[PDB]
């Protein structure tokens, strides 16, 4: 069981420890993003028990790393002496000092391709193909990937990231063999960090630790594709044997 | 009546050493006593965490590490003695009861005299109440504008859970904002302001271990030999706001525990498990800085002689545990001294030690009332995974002395190209240039320190080498001259971002 | 039942919206550089368009107060006093179901006509719509209201073609001369950049009919909304730049399982030394033939294009004008 999702895109933000103006994002997916996503897809308001999500195991592996980049973004600027963001005790700022300032990150121009395996992994993959909330990649304003759900039934959907699965261009020597591409699993374990969801209710965010250990794993290099225009063929003709 | 101590109500996330499944919620004196069953335990905020860090280190001194030194080459001798605890392997329970035995009245949060850490007088003579937004993190409180961290209007305060409540309490009452907070009328003088938090703006590191046991034990500092003193608990008479504080050279007055810059109340809920409102105000007016400097931060000297903790930084977490690995170095003035007196060799730890790991809470903000962002970080395990899995010597050297090189020269290029952009935009106009310079830096940079532990081919220098091989100096100046190189087209400009560009050069050994 | 938006509208020489530093906001995308507009400026340029109009069709056509109707008028309310309130419920703009209450909590009370202040029961327009909180999210100077979403997602726009920043030389002049002239005010550099962007948005009417009701309201709505996401520009700098113009390709499709953006269409850069609007049409085109020949699907497609040369099959059947085609997509969307 499971199936395979492809996050790509324009881009994506998971964040993480940010409570103020400045967000920042993890230089890969974390599970409380995704699974805000198959829980928006299933139509589950927020405070309503996220239970049915646990079980689940998400190794994924990154296709390219995506660089960094910093989005500055001002909220309520402009806007005349009488609105902006209220204050709570009600009484608004003078216009000079009333817009505030965020300036949130997010990782752009990756592509991952994350392996779910649970035991509710036929319903979400169905609830992806037709969900009840505009599934999103890290925030609201990134729209994911068409392909958004690679392959929709797979037994073991680790082999498939380990073998027969496209890979963007990269630099590959002659006649060589062995690319590494890293994927993470969850001792020898990278980090620690809060993505186990518990509640998403916007009056208590509740989150916990979950381990995470990167494996660089190596590949064999006829899943390269070409300069341009190859990648996302070689991937319409690999979602096309879906069906079989 | 409402009451709630932390000696046996759960409020600290635990985890055992154990399968690593379903934690659970442990009092003070649970996660204590049996802090030899348990891995770690932890908090989610990170200031609340490097608080709860620095009580647990000074009750586990209270009883464990006895903190108080003997009189015979009495450093030596203590180290000794605390390696003997170490030795034994876990806490004395009839210790432990002896210890609250004589405190067992203190812990109570809602003690309807003298509560635990908090001013009971200040329950009266304050006008207005200052509002369980206040005293969460997080939250708006009321000038702030209501976008944010979950929306809170003033009103309909969302209470919060007594043990949420311990944290952002104990980490206010440590991390504090400076300036216009809830008025006090003392002896019938009234005072609107307040001074700022001891610890406000600094990346804390603790070491932890496999055990808890050993990683409170090996955060005890050496405590200063002096007039033996008390944590804020223990004193017999509440505080005077008007004076000056007790003078403590004893740990409790180097661990900041002996008196907080503020004073923060809970009004109790009648089920007992909520707090409904609360105070945040000034507790002391007279300035007092703390002797003996604080072991955990890392403190740099600037010029006229003053002392200051090295602030902390969101740009260097945009990678994610980044000074975690301080434990590599050791790194020229960048060490703080409790690891300085617990790490190394000079000290009698003999198998713990090789499995020692650091960890760092850390939560930037300016220096009077402005908040940016927290952030922990733990040491990858994987890097001494490396060291132990190939069993060679001649190798488990190599591999250490190539992260060590690397991270070195990683931070060495990080502050050498933050004065690089400090002189260019200071000198371009005769600055807004380091925020992107060191965000992209960093973020850009770090999967080439990953990419030189696994002697993989990375950019500019391949497999092979002895060190670094001199790569992220190239990518300092692939970050450097892409956040300034639209602004180099006029000569001024150009000439001016050369003059500067002119360092990243440096070291930069050849092949 | 997701009403997907895209179209591709060419900038000339400008600068919408500037980053931290005076230049525009790029992504880098497919390797290259693509100078980008956000999502919030095309948004608060949308909207601050909607309510200029919706909020405004209008207090001298549609009207309020012209209520009564059902719960006033066919109610026994003084069925000629009618203006009981009315006038009454003035000492945004809502819907109908929430209207309800407008002409509900109206009555009762006494009332006090004979010569009026209870507004804290119908003050509560936007906690149930002002449709203006449906389409978009809540409001930008009240406090959450049960409803914080959403529905509209919008995406960013990038280029698609790598354009690179230019900088732009400028300098103000000092009309005051001294014996010592071409003192000029003050020399600077301001960057600019043009290029052909790429948009996209989505509508979720299933999820959304509901927190308001009357279908035709919601029609509304959504027709009002996509002739405001083509119409609209933004208003950064478009008094140094004149920027104003309209897309060259809009194409909007109905469907009726899950929306879909054509952003990856244009991952490869496109090389140039040539126009760029007939390229990228008939690159979407290819794109939406080989995505709907790989995941079939039966939903409606239909778009204008400012350009009669190519024939566009992909993109369903080509309708003669943008407000043709927004009211055959609306009526088509049920």
């Amino acid at each position: 069981s499971g199936f395979l999702l492809r996050l790509a895109g324009p881009m994506q933000s998971w964040g993480e420890h940010s409570m103020f103006g400045e967000r920042d994002t993890l230089p890969y997916p974390s599970r409380s993003g995704l699974i805000g996503m198959f829980a928006a897809a299933q139509g589950v308001r927020r405070g309503d028990p996220l239970d049915r999500y646990k079980e689940l195991k998400f190794t994924v592996r990154v296709d390219r790393p995506g660089v960094r980049l910093v989005d500055f973004h001002t909220i309520g600027g402009g806007l005349p002496k009488e609105r902006t963001v209220p204050t709570a005790a009600g009484e608004r700022r003078d216009p000079k000092k009333a817009t505030i300032v965020t300036s949130r990150s997010y990782l752009a121009d990756a592509v991952f391709t994350v392996a779910v395996t649970g035991p509710e992994a036929d319903t979400i993959a169905d609830a992806l193909a037709a969900p009840y909330w505009q599934p999103y990649l890290g925030r609201r304003a990134f729209v994911p990937d068409p392909l958004l759900v690679l392959r929709r039934r797979v037994a073991d959907p680790v082999r498939e990231l380990v073998e027969a699965v496209p890979l963007p261009h990269r630099r590959v020597e002659e006649d060589a063999a062995t690319v590494l591409v890293d994927l993470i699993y969850e001792t020898r374990t990278l980090t620690v960090l809060n993505d186990v969801p518990l509640s998403f209710d916007s009056k208590s965010r509740r989150y916990s630790t979950r381990q995470i250990r990167v494996v660089p794993t190596e590949v064999p290099a006829t899943l390269v594709a070409g300069p341009g225009r190859d990648y996302q063929n070689k991937l319409f003709t690999y979602v096309k044997q879906c069906a079989e | 009546p409402p009451s709630f101590d932390v000696t046996i109500a759960p409020w600290l996330i635990a985890r055992s050493r154990d399968v690593l499944a379903a934690p659970e919620m442990l009092g003070l004196r649970d996660v204590l006593i049996r802090s030899h069953e348990l891995s770690d335990v932890e908090i989610p905020l990170p200031p609340g965490a490097a608080v709860l860090w620095r009580i647990l280190a000074l009750i586990t001194a209270r009883i464990t590490g006895l903190d108080q030194p003997p009189n015979k080459n009495p450093k030596r001798k203590w180290q000794a003695r605390r390696s003997q605890i170490l030795s034994k392997g876990r806490l004395d329970p009839e210790a432990v009861d002896a210890y609250f035995a004589d405190y067992s009245e203190r812990f109570d949060l809602f003690h309807p005299e003298r509560p635990w850490l908090q001013d009971p007088r200040l329950r009266e003579e304050c006008p207005k109440t200052s509002g369980v937004n206040k005293l969460a993190w997080g939250r708006t409180a009321g000038e702030n504008q209501v976008w944010l961290g979950g929306h809170h209007h003033d009103l309909d305060p969302h209470p919060l859970d007594s043990a949420e409540a311990v944290w952002h309490l104990l980490a206010t009452l440590g991390y504090g904002p400076s300036g216009m907070c809830t008025a006090r009328v003392v002896r019938g003088r009234s005072e609107r302001n307040v001074t700022a938090g001891p610890l406000r703006g600094t990346v804390s590191y603790h070491p932890l271990g496999r055990t808890l046991f050993e990683s409170l034990i090996l955060n005890i500092p050496y405590p200063g030999t002096g007039a033996a003193d008390l944590a804020f608990w223990e004193q017999p008479e509440l505080n005077d706001p008007l004076g000056l504080p007790e003078e403590s050279a004893g740990l409790a007055g180097i661990l900041r525990l002996d008196h907080f810059r503020h004073a923060v109340l809970l009004h109790p809920s009648p089920d007992g498990s909520h707090v409904v409102d609360a105070w945040v105000t000034w507790a002391w007016r007279e300035r007092n800085i703390s002797p003996e400097l604080d072991p955990y931060l890392i403190y740099q000297t600037s010029k006229e002689g003053r002392v200051y903790p090295r602030p902390a930084e969101a740009e260097r977490a945009i990678w994610r545990d980044l000074d975690a690995l301080l434990h590599y170095g050791e790194d020229g003035n960048y060490r703080p001294t409790i690891l300085d007196n617990c790490t190394p060799l000079a000290q009698v730890p003999q198998e713990v030690l090789d499995s020692l790991r650091l960890r760092a809470f850390g939560f930037d903000q300016d220096g009077q009332a402005r908040d940016k962002q927290w952030f922990t970080a733990t040491t990858p395990a994987v890097l001494r995974w490396l060291a132990d899995r190939e069993t060679d010597d001649n190798e488990n050297a190599r591999i250490v002395r190539r992260i060590t090189l690397a991270r070195k020269a990683a931070e060495a290029l990080g502050r050498r190209l933050e004065k690089a952009c400090k002189e260019a935009w200071k000198e371009s106009n005769s600055g807004p240039w380091v925020q992107h310079g060191m965000s992209r830096y960093w973020a850009k940079a770090e999967p080439v320190f990953w990419n030189i532990v696994y002697d993989r081919p990375a950019q500019g220098y391949t497999p092979g080498m002895a060190g670094p091989g001199n790569a992220f100096n190239l990518v300092a100046l692939a970050a450097y001259d892409e956040v300034t190189g639209p602004y180099c087209e006029r000569p001024r400009v150009a000439k001016v971002v050369e003059r500067h560009r002119s360092t990243l050069f440096s070291n930069w050994t050849p092949k | 039942t997701f009403v997907d938006i895209h179209a591709i509208q060419t900038l000339p020489y400008s600068n919408i919206n500037r980053d931290d530093l005076g230049s525009p906001k790029t992504v880098v995308y497919g390797g290259k550089e693509r100078t980008r507009v956000s999502s919030q400026s095309w948004k608060r340029a949308v909207r601050h368009e909607v309510e200029a109009r919706l909020g405004d069709k209008a207090v001298r056509t549609r009207r309020i107060i012209s209520e009564i109707a059902k719960r006033l008028r066919e109610r026994g309310w003084d069925a000629d006093l009618a203006d009981a309130g009315a006038r009454q419920v003035v000492l945004f703009y809502l819907p109908v179901p929430a209207i309800d209450e407008l002409a509900a909590i109206a009555d009762e009370h006494r009332d006090a006509v004979a010569k009026i202040l209870p507004a804290d029961r119908i003050t509560e327009v936007l906690k149930s719509r002002n449709v203006s909180v449906n389409l978009f999210g809540r409001m930008l100077a009240e406090l959450p209201s049960t409803e914080v979403d959403g529905a509209v997602q919008f995406a960013h726009a990038f280029t698609v073609h790598g354009t690179t920043v230019e900088v732009d030389f400028f300098t103000a002049v000092d009309d005051i001369p001294k014996e010592n002239d071409h003192g000029s005010g003050h020399m600077n550099a301001g960057q600019f950049s043009a290029g052909t962007f790429y948009r996209y948005a989505n509508v979720n009417l299933d999820r959304l009919v509901e927190n308001t009701g009357d279908a035709q309201t919601a029609r509304t709505a959504v027709a009002e909304f996509l002739r405001a996401f083509l119409s609209t520009v933004p208003s950064g700098k478009q008094n140094a730049t004149a920027a104003m113009t309209l897309p060259d390709l809009v194409h909007i499709a109905v469907r009726f399982d899950r929306p879909i953006s054509f952003a990856p269409a244009f991952e490869t850069a496109l090389y140039g030394s040539d126009g760029y609007t007939l390229r990228a049409c008939q690159e979407l085109n290819n794109y939406a033939e080989r995505l709907r020949e790989v995941w079939p699907d039966d939903a409606i497609r239909g778009y204008a294009t400012v350009e009669n040369k190519t024939d566009l099959a992909a993109l369903g059947e080509r309708y003669d004008s943008y407000p043709a085609l927004i009211d055959a997509m609306v009526a088509a969307a049920f």
